[PDB]
């Protein structure tokens, strides 16, 4: 299980640095 | 407001578009001596009315074209033109001449603008006006 | 003392190739006379001539030779022409005479600049070759 | 030029000096006539000859 | 729209006003040379910006300056 | 008829010291470098020289009298050069393993190389302007023959230039004398091309035809008599054709079936040498003759007799076109530039034409075999032809600025078109789009299919495949037409259209040309690039004198940069911006076409021919399964037909080596004038003068940056030197490899 | 004051002549701003694209003059 | 809101053009609608911290697609022979004899072999499986994150820095080079000596165990008292074998000089002591300036003590001008990092610090180019701003007669003579290269006009490079020198002495005019840029410049015509020329190193002294391989780089189309269109929101370069992977 | 006459004579000494 449940996990931990990539672009939008 | 006859024309593809009914359109007046042969500023060969003349075109610029035209291609010189604007909304504007005379003549009457008391080599340096939407010609 | 080069005449690159030089001109023997005259310079392994710039008095006749008769003939062109533009100003209608010489000035002034140099250090020497910048057309900074 | 050939030709002359009195828009003009005449009698000896086969 | 100046180096020889193609330019009094007039830009929403003006000036540098702005259906010159 | 001023300009040499008095602006004198080009661009503007139609006439008339005499010094140079610099005798005995030569270099700085070994004990350059082949069927045997008319050419040239001069300052025609129209035309129809086509049909069955027969037959050049003891001895030409034998010539008997024998109708070529017969071209001359003759008797001069163009032309009116040819007449007859527009656009299609059947149908002995003189002359008249028909979309425009009149054009052709013009360029604008994806969207598909490993989808022969199904129909009608519709005519017109595959030597002189989905493609790219072109011309034209963005276009002139950046921004609209832009369009118009010949010939044509028959091409018949990708013209063409040129230092052909970098390096300094623009030059001289003034070296006639119009026309004329130096280049050392 | 003739410098600094030496044509009455008319040897920039020379004269101030 | 929100000038634009130049200003925060100086600095660096995070964000990606879909447990065990993996290919669009073609590398599936040479950059740090590299992509995941959520938070009124935070230049230094330059280097040494240096001896060192194992037989005992010789102690032997305990020595910091002889890089200990040493000289430098303490500079105090005789002012309010403007500062910044972006291309081709990298021809070949190419860019970017600078922020009262203002003051002494060196070095470059093409071409080439690099050659003399036999300094066993003595000498003799590598490559004749070629490049580069900005507030064309900006299409045909008249139309200009530089500097680093290569440096020594030479051997010879990636027989794996090659060519010359023809023309032709569309039956319920118009002035000069510059690199990366991944 | 005394005199007329001469100086030197690539 190191190469093969490991592609998943990997994109759940990416939605953090996407969602904080949103947030930081409706702030400097305004 | 004012009108007069439309130039015997045949007709062309250079005419006005829908900016004239929804945006607006422009007019030019004139007054004529005789039957004589013109260039349409949008292309092609008219002929204008004896007597009072009545031309829309879809901008200033081309009622202006024939304007100049009209006052400088022909033997006995047409002066006479008057250009408007006219809204979808009905309501026509004067617009040239201005005030009765051509604005190539000096009158007594008019309002000074856009003049600066002030070389053009004496505006402020755009550093002394930063983070304020002026320009140095302002 | 470079290594890495070696004499023409010495060098089996060159020697090889060096018998079979084209004639250059109309003289038959033309590409032979090449042949011998560049045997007196440095080789490199492809058996070609390479001149050296450095400033070997040695090689002063791959460089600074050749330097000295341009700097002589370019001065030369550029005093005499420079000569003539600031002459015909004086006519107080010198346009013209840039567009259509006036040879019997212009002659005279070539055949006279054989001497440049003594007459570009008196000038200079003088104030008649360079301008104060105070007394020249500038742009606004 | 053989009797047939050359009358054949005179016939022609005619023809074209019956069609000039035709369409027109004089004794020079008549000059005109001659030329088309011969070069219409060429197409037909020629085409007469070539035709019979 | 754009924008029209004009600095009191304006000699008044009109040459600026009869070039304008769409009438933006007016002559108006002024003390300030010979010709006593002054060239002025009333009708700034009307221009387009072909610098026509500019070309015409005589005085050493222009003393009309035109500086494009803001487009508009009429400065871009669009027939539709 | 006849009426003429008299001297009305003395001969004096005072003008000629005083550079730009033809204009007002320019006389004064020169206040900067912008005074020195003008001087140039506006020396033969005659028209704002002059408001005197009568006087500009006059200009031009001596002008032609002047180009006639250039072109007479070229032409007697030729011959003079192969009279008394080249091997064309040495050629003549053996025309199947000489190669023709002309021009001998010196031997300085090593240049004596360019002299290659072209066989028979002769070194020069190879030439291929066809100049041997040509003096051949003329009927030329030595090399004084050759000499004496280059004398004559330099008799001629000074006849042109005396009349030029006589016709300006001593008897100038009066501008009633130009507007003779129907007389011109007249006398052009019939007198120049009508008894000029007369006059050469006497000399080919007098001199050429008896002469060719006997080097046909390997009689030698030396012992075949000259031109003349075939009249003095009228026996002589009996004993070939046997016809000729009789001394008072029944031509007059209209008995014309007896000159069978002479006056053929073959309609191939000759197996000795390739070419066409000479009895066909002499019987076509005499043909053509006589239809011009009769064709210049149409128009009324003094006799009643004949017609008025004036009326031919407005008696000719539609429903749809109004008042028709109307006024057409009179623009025609005080216009110059209406009429270098019309015949712009004709000489330069026919030029065109000269190149697409002279390579199919080698009217010249040994002509066919040459690859190179058939890949020089086709190339070349077609860049000419392409010239020509760019400048008459210039003059089309510069009519309807300055020569146009709305008085005179009320709703005739000339104004109907006017008043559509939107809808014309709106519809050819669809059809240039249409052409551009149908045509090149077709190649680039094909790049993809292959690059993606999938060959069968792509638009080829052995896939999915594009005949042009009409083409090779014609083909079909013009080789079963002998016998059917043609029965006079033994062969077919060309072999390229099919039939028998010709060989001279061992070499392919012509045989058929086939058509499939690689010639659909690139004709289909043809008709693409010549719409665009055409659209550029075309929108100059009728948008010459105003548009919807400019309504006063025609006060601002023919050639103007712009309008300044407002409405948006006016750059490159005036008429002279068009046929800047229409020259790239014309270059990658013809660049293809030529390329497209060049292939198709080495591919599918051109080779060797063992004693077997079997035919052995060039490129070894690559065309049909490359030139369907960019790949393939990329490589299989350009990368691989370049080998030689790029392979030719220490050659006699490394002059063309050098030339191809030469073309590349001028095409690169190009793109330097059309990238930029003066105002960054104007403001970098301001500190290069500041130098000289530092120096008090200063010129008086202030530097100025090249004007904006000057920037363009530097630019392509560089862009298309270079670009058309490079395929010169080339070209030639390719054919020139080939054999 | 500046009589006609005096050769002039030009100090105005948005002159095409600012450095440059010219000569005093005229002098007009006052109260004109610039009732200096210069003349100058060479031509400025003056003038539309592909014209073959410029403007040689120019009004200016007597405080933006130096006498030479 | 009405797009764009920060310009209400371009939201009342009824054309097209309106969507355009909202992308085009996006970010000259400066010009927006009410923008403040404090609002300005703020947003900087709110965006400052999302752009740190896309670069985590990348480079987690590359390490992510490595260990998932690439070789490198394979791969370390023979780098020499296999291929590295780039990533996985997903196409539906493959036919069979693509599918088989990209089938490489022993991969089963299509894939692409990777040149940025990440493997052994992995492999030398101390990466050995795919499971270090994923939980080094996931590390540089939430690092990334990390920043994301920075940015956001300084935004927020709370947290929003002040102005004067912002230039506080003193403080913002000292941390710089003591932290965030020293400390990092020091930390890099620490991972050096921790897990590289070990790992590469066999023995395995990661977050298992390092804390509980000394990288050295002694422990620290050496360091705090004074005997530092003992972590020089014994060395890897010449015989060290790479992953292995065979030849590993104990030392973790030495001085050896020259190359690993397997590996063909840097010592790992070279390596790690110099990044410790490094890092004092770092700390101590960021003691320099004043903060809260008295001790250090103010940069002010000591910047305006600098001023002399010939340099009027000096220095004085340089620090204020500097410290105010933006522009200036990014500036300096550009230029700077431009130069070492260059230097770090100029010394990883002549000394590799990843093990068999030297072996790997092609990824040395894009490495070397690609920098070169930022480089580039960076040099443009910097005038540019250069030129920037004068037009909005540059003050002539504040600046009087300092050494800012005295470039303007004779500016024009400076272009003149920039003018003239550029034609002094063209005029001749191009003389000799076109005397050599006529002289070779008429079968004679020893008529040649061939200088040697004396200087340059001279230069490497010195070095100890004994080859030209100068005998000077290092290459001279007499002088001082090289008795000094010892120490890395040895090692670094025998590694420039070995014609092996392409550590001083001999240079020629050919080397001669390449680089004075390179050196127009330069100056014609700079004589564009240098002008533009010196001449941006103002010339005699167009004395109010300043009083338009820097980017505007023109001034009209007036005074003569001024077309491409702005400071940003001299970026626009210089932008082709350094296109120009590096393809001659690229061209000129590919066709020696092809050489080297193949052991046949003869061709290049001699066949580049004339330019038939360069488009026979290099171009037209090395394209061969390229241009048969596919063909009327099949398709190989150069397929791509072949498609590839033309689509470059493509867009090169649709840029042409941009740059030639102009506005006008187009505006014109749309007009037709638009009455096309409004005569056309039943297509004229559709109306356009926005009015369609032709694209401005300077829209077009952007996009036909745009055009120019992708057209550039794609065509010739197309060409240099290709030709050199064939021919190896 | 004078004014072809003007005419032959007028730059380009006159740059054309100077290119034509230096011209024949530089080919008939290279013509009696050929290859010198360098002072002996
Ligand atoms: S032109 Fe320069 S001057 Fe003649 S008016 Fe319009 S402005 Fe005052
Ligand atoms: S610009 Fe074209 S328009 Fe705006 S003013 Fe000077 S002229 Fe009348
Ligand atoms: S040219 Fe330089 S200036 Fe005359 S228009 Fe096209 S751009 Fe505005
Ligand atoms: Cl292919």
């Amino acid at each position: 299980a190191l190469s093969d449940t490991q592609i998943l996990a990997a994109l759940v931990v990416a939605l953090l640095p996407a969602f904080l990539a949103f947030r930081l672009s409706t702030e400097l939008y305004k | 407001e004012l009108s007069g006859q439309p130039p015997k024309f045949g007709g062309s593809t250079g005419g006005l578009l829908s900016k004239a009914n929804r945006e607006e359109k422009y007019a030019i007046t004139w007054t004529s001596a005789s039957e004589q042969v013109f260039e349409m500023p949008t292309g092609g060969a008219a002929i204008m009315n004896e007597g009072e003349n009545l031309l829309y075109l879809a901008r200033k610029e081309q009622c202006l074209a024939l304007g100049t035209q009209l006052r400088t291609k022909f033997k006995p010189k047409i002066q006479d033109y008057k250009i408007y604007r006219v809204y979808p909304s009905g309501e026509v504007q004067y617009l040239h001449p201005a005030d009765g005379v051509f604005p190539e003549k000096v009158n007594e009457g008019r309002e000074a603008q856009g003049t600066k008391t002030r070389r053009i080599g004496q505006n402020p340096e755009p550093v002394t006006i930063k983070f304020s939407g002026k320009a140095p010609y302002e | 003392d470079f290594a890495n080069l070696t004499p023409c005449s010495e060098n089996p690159a060159y020697l090889a190739k060096s018998k079979n030089f084209l004639n250059t001109t109309n003289d038959p023997n033309s590409g032979k006379i090449r042949a011998e005259r560049y045997a007196s310079a440095l080789c490199g392994p492809e058996g070609y001539p390479h001149l050296i710039v450095d400033g070997r008095f040695t090689h002063a006749g791959d460089f600074l030779i050749p330097s000295i008769l341009f700097l002589y003939i370019a001065g030369w062109i550029g005093w005499v022409g420079r000569s003539y533009l600031i002459e015909i100003r004086e006519s107080k209608n010198p346009e013209m005479q840039e567009v259509v010489i006036n040879v019997p000035l212009a002659i005279k002034k070539m055949l006279g600049g054989f001497l440049w140099p003594l007459a570009a250090v008196g000038e200079y020497t003088s104030g008649k070759l360079v301008m104060k910048d105070s007394e020249i057309p500038t742009s606004p900074r | 030029a053989g009797w047939s050939l050359s009358v054949g030709i005179i016939m022609c002359l005619c023809n074209v000096f019956a069609f000039v009195i035709g369409y027109f828009a004089g004794l020079p003009e008549l000059l005109a006539t001659m030329s088309f005449g011969h070069i219409l009698g060429a197409g037909m000896v020629l085409g007469l000859a070539s035709s019979g086969i | 729209s754009h924008s029209v100046k004009i600095y009191d180096t304006c000699i008044g020889c009109t040459q600026c006003v009869r070039a304008c193609p769409l009438d933006v330019l007016e002559m108006v009094p002024w003390d300030g040379c010979k010709a006593a007039q002054i060239a002025s830009s009333p009708r700034t929403e009307d221009c387009v910006g072909c610098k026509r003006c500019e070309t015409a000036c005589p005085t050493d540098f222009l003393s009309i300056r035109v500086y494009l702005g803001a487009e508009t259906t009429r400065s871009m010159g669009l027939a539709y | 008829k006849v009426s003429v001023d008299n001297n009305p300009v003395p001969t004096s040499f005072e003008k000629w010291g005083k550079p730009g008095h033809f204009d007002r602006t320019l006389a004064r004198g020169p206040k900067t470098t912008t005074w020195i080009w003008n001087l140039h661009a506006n020396a033969h503007d005659f028209d704002s020289q002059t408001s005197d139609l009568e006087d500009v006439s006059r200009k031009i008339f001596s002008a032609h009298f002047g180009h006639l005499a250039v072109v007479f010094v070229w032409l007697s140079g030729m011959y003079f050069h192969g009279a008394k610099f080249s091997n064309y005798e040495g050629w003549l005995a053996d025309p199947t393993h000489i190669k023709p030569s002309a021009q001998v270099v010196w031997p300085i700085v090593g240049q004596g190389i360019l002299n290659g070994d072209v066989g028979g004990g002769f070194h020069g350059i190879q030439i291929t302007s066809g100049l041997f082949y040509l003096w051949r069927a003329s009927g030329f045997t030595d090399s004084y023959q050759l000499y004496c008319t280059a004398i004559g050419g330099l008799v001629m040239a000074a006849l042109m230039l005396f009349a030029g001069w006589f016709h300006y300052h001593v008897k100038a025609p009066k501008l009633e004398w130009f507007q003779n129209v129907e007389s011109m035309m007249n006398h052009h129809l019939a007198g120049l091309l009508g008894l000029g086509s007369l006059g050469w049909a006497g000399h080919q069955i007098h001199v050429s035809m008896p002469i060719n027969k006997l080097l046909d037959a390997g009689v030698a050049p030396k012992d075949i008599p000259l031109p003349h003891e075939f009249i003095l001895e009228p026996s002589k030409m009996a004993e070939l054709y046997p016809s000729f034998a009789q001394g008072l010539t029944p031509f007059f008997t209209l008995n014309w079936g007896v000159y069978s024998d002479f006056l053929t109708f073959k309609g191939g070529l000759n197996p000795v040498t390739g070419g066409l017969w000479l009895s066909d071209t002499a019987h076509h001359h005499l043909a053509i003759a006589v239809l011009f003759i009769i064709a210049g008797h149409m128009y009324r001069t003094n006799w009643g007799i004949g017609h008025s163009m004036k009326e031919i032309l407005e008696a000719h009116k539609g429903p749809f076109t109004g008042e028709g040819h109307k006024g057409l007449y009179e623009i025609l007859t005080t216009s110059w530039h209406a009429q270098l527009a019309i015949n712009l656009a004709l000489l330069g299609s026919l030029t065109i034409i000269v190149a697409q059947h002279m390579y199919a149908m080698p009217p010249y002995p040994y002509q066919a075999i040459d690859y190179a003189t058939q890949l020089s002359l086709f190339t070349h008249h077609m860049w000419i032809g392409g010239f020509l028909i760019v400048g008459a979309g210039a003059h089309g425009a510069i009519f309807m600025v300055r020569d146009y009149d709305p008085a005179k054009n009320v709703n005739n052709l000339l104004d109907r078109m006017l008043r559509h013009r939107d809808a014309i360029i709106s519809h050819l604008n669809w059809v240039c789009i249409f052409l551009g994806f149908h045509s090149f969207g077709l190649y680039i598909h094909n790049d993809t299919m292959r690059a993606l490993g999938r060959p069968q989808d792509m638009f080829s022969d052995t896939a999915i495949q594009l005949q042009p199904i009409f083409a090779q129909w014609v083909q079909h009608l013009h080789t079963l037409a002998p016998g059917a519709t043609a029965p006079n005519a033994l062969a077919t017109a060309s072999y390229a259209f099919g039939g028998e595959t010709i060989a001279v030597a061992g070499k392919v002189a012509m045989m058929p040309i086939t058509l499939g989905t690689a010639d659909f493609m690139v004709h289909h790219i043809h008709a693409f690039t010549i719409h665009v072109t055409a659209l550029i011309l075309l929108k100059g034209v009728l948008y010459a004198r105003s548009s919807r963005l400019v309504p006063d276009k025609a006060n601002l002139g023919f050639r103007f940069p712009c309008d300044g950046p407002g409405r948006g921004g006016t750059c490159q609209v005036s008429g002279w911006d068009h046929v800047f832009l229409g020259l790239f369009w014309m270059y990658n118009s013809l660049s293809i076409v030529i390329f497209h010949f060049s292939w198709k010939m080495q591919s599918d044509v051109w080779g060797t021919v063992s004693p077997d028959g079997s035919v052995t091409h060039v490129t070894l018949g690559n065309f049909a399964q490359s030139a369907i990708t960019i790949n393939g013209w990329l490589r299989d063409f350009l990368w691989a037909q370049a080998a030689n040129v790029i392979n030719s230092y220490g050659s006699a052909l490394s002059a063309y080596g050098i030339m191809f970098l030469a073309g590349h390096f001028v095409f690169a300094f190009s793109l330097m004038f059309l990238f930029s623009g003066r105002g960054y030059w104007q403001e970098l001289i301001e500190s290069i003068v500041w130098a000289h003034n530092k120096l008090n070296v200063a010129p008086a006639i202030q530097p100025r940056a090249l004007s904006i119009i000057q920037g363009r026309a530097v630019g392509v004329a560089h862009y298309l030197l270079g670009g058309i130096v490079t395929t010169w280049a080339f070209f030639l050392a390719r054919s020139l490899s080939i054999g | 004051a500046l009589n006609r003739g005096d050769k002039v410098r030009i100090k105005r600094t948005e002159s095409y002549w600012y450095g440059d030496v010219g000569t005093v044509a005229s002098v007009e009455k006052s109260g004109i701003l610039y009732p200096v008319i210069v003349r100058f040897d060479r031509v400025n920039y003056n003038g539309f694209s592909g014209s073959a020379s410029g403007v040689n004269t120019n009004n200016f101030a007597e405080n933006e003059l130096e006498l030479v | 809101t009405k797009f764009p929100k920060f310009s209400q000038d371009l939201a009342q634009d009824p054309t097209t053009r309106r969507i355009w130049y909202g992308i085009a200003t996006a970010h000259d925060f400066e010009t927006h609608d009410g923008m403040t100086e404090e609002n300005l600095y703020q947003k900087i660096f709110a965006s400052h911290f999302g752009h740190i995070a896309i670069i985590f964000l990348w480079t987690s990606g590359t390490l992510f697609h490595v260990a998932w879909q690439g070789n490198f447990e394979q791969w370390i065990k023979d780098p020499l022979n296999i291929r590295p993996i780039a990533h996985a290919i997903w196409d539906p669009h493959f036919g069979e004899g693509a599918v088989n073609a990209f089938t490489q590398a022993g991969a089963s599936n299509p894939v692409n072999i990777a040149y940025s040479g990440v493997y052994h950059w992995f492999y030398t740090i101390g990466m050995t499986t795919n499971q270090e590299l994923y939980s080094g992509a996931v590390f540089l995941l939430v690092l990334a994150s990390l920043f994301l959520f920075a940015g956001w938070l300084h935004l927020q009124p709370k947290f929003r820095p002040s102005l004067a935070w912002f230039k506080n230049a003193e403080s913002r230094l000292n941390h710089h080079l003591a932290g965030l330059f020293g400390v990092s280097s020091l930390a890099w040494a620490g991972h050096l000596v921790h897990v590289a240096i070990p790992e590469a001896r066999g023995q395995h060192v990661g977050w298992d165990n390092f804390l509980s194992t000394p990288p050295h037989p002694a422990g620290l005992m050496p360091f705090f008292t004074g005997n530092w010789g003992v972590y020089a102690a014994d060395p890897d032997t010449a015989g060290h074998i790479f992953g292995t305990s065979e030849g590993a020595g104990t030392a973790i910091l030495t001085f050896l000089g020259g190359f690993h002889p397997q590996t063909e890089s840097l010592w790992l200990t070279d390596i790690a002591h110099h990044h410790l040493a490094i890092a004092v000289i770092f700390i101590i430098a960021g003691h320099m300036y004043r903060t809260n303490w008295g001790i250090g500079h103010s940069i002010k105090e000591i910047l305006n003590a600098h001023k002399g005789p010939l340099t009027g002012a000096g220095h004085t309010n340089l620090y204020d001008t500097i410290n105010n403007s933006l522009h200036f500062q990014l500036g300096l910044a550009l230029a700077s990092l431009g130069v070492i972006t260059s230097l770090v291309a100029q010394h990883m081709y002549s000394l590799p610090s990843y093990a068999f990298i030297a072996q790997d021809h092609t990824t040395q070949a894009a490495l070397y180019t690609h920098h070169q190419y930022i480089a580039g860019f960076l040099m443009v970017g910097a005038f540019a701003h250069g030129a920037i600078f004068f037009v909005r922020d540059y003050d002539p009262v504040a600046n009087k007669d300092n050494v800012l203002a005295r470039m303007l003051e004779h500016k024009e002494a400076l272009i003149s003579h920039l003018s003239w060196v550029s034609l002094f070095l063209g005029f001749h470059t191009l003389g000799l290269y076109v005397h050599n093409d006529v002289v070779v071409a008429f079968g004679t080439p020893e008529k040649q006009i061939l200088i040697e690099p004396v200087f340059a050659q001279w230069i490497q003399a010195t070095s100890g490079k004994a080859l030209y036999g100068f005998d000077v300094l290092l290459s001279n066993p007499d002088s001082i020198a090289s008795t000094t003595g010892a120490a890395w000498l040895p090692g670094w003799l025998d590694a420039i002495n070995s014609g092996t590598n392409s550590l001083f490559l001999t240079i020629g004749p050919g080397d001669f005019l390449v680089h004075h070629a390179i050196a127009l490049g330069l100056h014609t580069t700079a004589l564009i840029l240098i002008k533009g900005a010196l001449d941006a507030r103002g010339s005699k064309l167009m004395p109010d410049k300043k009083d338009f900006g820097y980017s505007f299409p023109c001034d009209g045909p007036g005074r003569g015509g001024t077309c491409d008249i702005s400071a940003w139309d001299a970026f626009y200009l210089a932008m082709f020329w350094m296109l120009n530089t590096l393809g001659w500097l690229t061209f000129y680093w590919h066709w020696k190193h092809l050489g080297v290569w193949s052991g046949n440096v003869a061709q290049f020594n001699e066949n580049s002294t004339y330019l038939m030479g360069w488009f026979r051997d290099y171009l037209w010879a090395n394209s061969a391989q390229l241009i048969n990636g596919y063909n009327p027989y099949g398709v190989n794996n150069l397929s791509v780089w072949a498609w590839m090659f033309l689509f470059g060519h493509l867009v090169w010359a649709t840029g042409f189309m941009f740059l030639i023809s102009w506005r006008g023309y187009w505006q014109e032709l749309i007009e037709t269109i638009v009455w096309a569309h409004e005569r056309t039956p039943l297509a004229n319920l559709v109306r356009w929101k926005d009015k369609p118009v032709a694209l401005s002035i300077v829209q077009a000069r952007l996009v036909g370069l745009a055009h120019f510059t992708v057209g550039y690199v794609l065509t010739y990366a197309a060409f240099l992977i290709a030709s050199t991944a064939g021919k190896f | 006459m004078d004014g072809l005394k003007s005419f032959l005199s007028t730059a380009p007329v006159m740059i054309m004579a100077l290119l034509t001469f230096t011209a024949g100086i530089l080919i008939e030197f290279n013509r009696f000494y050929p290859d010198l690539l360098f002072h002996p």
